[PDB]
RNA sequence: ACGGGGAAUCAGGGUUCGAUUCCGGAGAGGGAGCCUGAGAAACGGCUACCACAUCCAAGGAAGGCAGCAGGCGCGCAAAUUACCCACUCCCGACCCGGGGAGGUAGUGACGAAAAAUAACAAUACAGGACUCUUUCGAGGCCCUGUAAUUGGAAUGAGUCCACUUUAAAUCCUUUAACGAGGAUCCAUUGGAGGGCAAGUCUGGUGCCAGCAGCCGCGGUAAUUCCAGCUCCAAUAGCGUAUAU
């Protein structure tokens, strides 16, 4: 029932990518969440839905209508080269560390108060 | 002397204010004010008295 | 230093007499026979015709053939037109100072809700607009101040997704239904 | 203007700026004497102490006695006269109480019926003063 | 009195403001001196003195929030001891590290934009354009308003899932499910002698209490006080003070 159309498509030899905005057309339903847009292009290029970074949906007023950003990559070791750590995340494949930002800080400048190879003490 | 302070207010007999059905509000408070202004308006001759008029 | 606009304009301006009597009637008349909902919006039109007025009479102090004049002057006469308050055989510079007030109301959306006869009354028209049940152009709109232009005009009408289109029962209509036949079975 | 010169324009400049002072609302705006008798300083309101509370007469045949109370600022340390406003709301007020005082709205001018009063209390203790008059809130003790 | 770009307000002229995100300058408690470096008279660098203040085993040592938060003080007067480097960029030996610069949230009726608090129908009615009737009345080809009269029709506030959103969230938008007839899911703020929109209403008070920007009202029938009723204005805002 949901259709897709692209738009403003163009190809990155310089990112080994292919890049385009998407538009999905789900009328009286919610709006499809990513992971099954991901298949929906797999259909549509030919692809594996693994290598279908898609982001940045928004609906417009009044429902019907959705207009996200997909890349296509050529390969998985592309997807993983060049793309922004945290939309990985979003697959399950990378994971940061759970360090918060405070704790580095305090442990930042107590490593600074000794000189030499206990540095590595006062940490923990 | 400032002994007689407050002496009306406190020797004003009570009434309690009696409930009254809320007034429309909003556009319908306009849409009620322009009808009993302008439409339901009957030529009579003489000086309009006014709205809260009551002699 | 932060990235935003401050760039905050103010729609309207509070009239200088505050009880003049002769002058809250006709306002009166537009709010009832516009169906309104406050002096503010009524002297908000007043305000956005009060600049048209004047920028009008700047560039009939420049002379003609003057590029300036010939450029914003009917570039004015675009956006006039292309809302229905001025009249294509009528453009030229000096019928915008004859142009009143109502003209511009009447292509308020809420007014054409009424002027096509999808709606009982004027004030019924702006709890349609309130309620999500009209479109303009395949585009719910929420606003019974929108400016309908001229050449979207016709393609006014409900909803897809509303009872009074073709479209889902209400919340009460859904309601009159399951204890009608939960009553019966 | 008198002169028209063509190059008068100091002797027309310089003549506004004298006239000017002949001004009574500018000479009190341009003029510290206006600004350091002010007890308030500048400031719309001011915060002082409460210290009696005394009545002051009517004047002219409009006669009653009006309640007043005789607030020592603690910004300054100035002692000025406020005017509790409304009806019944001495009780409110009682001896040291830090009460927010604001103008009469003359603008330094003495009001109507009392004479050389040109300050109003609006608050008491931190609540308004009108709270306290509907009954919207309550002295705190 | 930091300057300017500018801001407020105006017919035309002007007047007033500009601490404040852009540019330029100045300064890091007060003065002074200087090291290093291409660049500093640097203060999240040193050395003094002055002021203030911390730790001490009393020998000494150490300090600079006009950085982000936060506290005290001061006042009429101003928010979280939050999340993140994903964006914007910057720095480094650098694709990789760091950035309270910055970003995102919290508080936020400073202020600005949009915009709910009902719509419709029937019935009794109060009337209006039409025909008859010298009136009276009549039907309603057509309506107009009013009435805890009745009636089902429509949605969002809220609850609430899923998705989207995002660095992770939140908000908005999207989707479901519940969600209104005094639709109690109840609009206040001021005023009603004049200026100035709006009661010679009722009760109380009796030059007292009080009102009132101004003129004024009140000394026993107050259109001005205290209240009730009704009404008026603006409407999620309105009143007061002060500068202009």
């Amino acid at each position: 029932t949901v259709t897709i159309r692209t738009r403003k498509f163009m190809t990155n030899r310089l990112l080994q990518r292919k890049q385009m905005v998407i538009d999905v057309l789900h009328p009286g339903k919610a709006t499809v969440p990513k992971t099954e847009i991901r298949e929906k292009l797999a259909k549509m290029y030919k692809t594996t839905p693994d290598v279908i970074f898609v982001f940045g949906f928004r609906t417009h007023f009044g429902g019907g209508k959705t207009t996200g950003f997909g890349m296509i990559y050529d390969s998985l070791d592309y997807a993983k080269k060049n793309e922004p750590k945290h939309r990985l995340a979003r697959h399950g494949l990378y994971e940061k560390k759970k360090t918060s930002r405070k704790q580095r800080k305090e442990r930042k400048n107590r490593m600074k108060k000794v000189r030499g190879t206990a540095k590595a003490n006062v940490g923990a | 002397s400032l002994a007689r302070v407050g002496k009306v207010r406190g020797q004003t007999l009570k009434v309690a204010k009696q409930e009254k059905k809320k007034k429309r509000t909003g556009r319908a408070k306009r849409r009620m004010q322009y009808n009993r202004r302008f439409v339901n308006v009957v030529p009579t001759f003489g000086k309009k008295k006014g709205p809260n008029a009551n002699s | 230093p932060v990235a935003r606009s401050w760039v905050c304009r103010k729609t309207y301006v509070t009239p200088r007499r505050p009880f003049e009597k002769s002058r809250l009637d006709q306002e009166l008349k537009l709010i009832g026979e516009y169906g309104l909902r406050n002096k503010r919006e009524v002297w908000r039109v007043k305000f956005t015709l009060a600049k048209i007025r004047k920028a009008a009479r700047e560039l009939l102090t420049l002379d003609e053939k003057d590029p300036r004049r010939l450029f914003e002057g009917n570039a004015l006469l675009r956006r006039l037109v292309r809302i229905g308050v001025l009249d294509e055989g009528k453009m030229k510079l000096d019928y915008i100072l004859g142009l009143k007030i109502e003209d511009f109301l009447e292509r308020r959306l809420q007014t054409q809700v009424f002027k096509l006869g999808l709606a009982k009354s004027i004030h019924h028209a702006r709890v349609l607009i309130r309620q999500r049940h009209i479109r303009v152009r395949k585009q719910v709109v929420n606003i019974p101040s929108f400016i309908v232009r001229l050449d979207s005009q016709k393609h006014i009408d409900f909803s897809l997704r509303s009872p009074y289109g073709g479209g889902r029962p209400g919340r009460v209509k859904r309601k009159n239904a399951k204890k009608g036949q939960g009553g019966a079975g | 203007g008198k002169c028209r010169g063509l190059r008068t324009a100091r002797k027309l400049r310089s003549h506004r700026r004298d006239q000017k002072w002949h001004d009574k609302q500018y000479k009190k705006a341009h003029l510290g004497t206006a600004l350091k008798a002010n007890p308030f300083g500048g400031a719309s309101h001011a915060k002082g102490i409460v210290l009696e509370k005394v009545g002051v007469e009517a004047k002219q045949p409009n006669s009653a006695i009006r309640k007043c109370v005789r607030v020592q600022l603690i910004k300054n340390g100035k002692k000025i006269t406020a005017f509790v406003p409304n009806d019944g709301c001495l009780n409110f007020i009682e001896e040291n109480d830090e009460v927010l005082v604001a103008g009469f709205g003359r603008k330094g001018h003495a009001v109507g019926d009392i004479p050389g009063v040109r300050f109003k209390v609006v608050k008491v203790a931190n609540v308004s003063l009108l709270a306290l008059y509907k009954g919207k809130k309550e002295r705190p003790r």
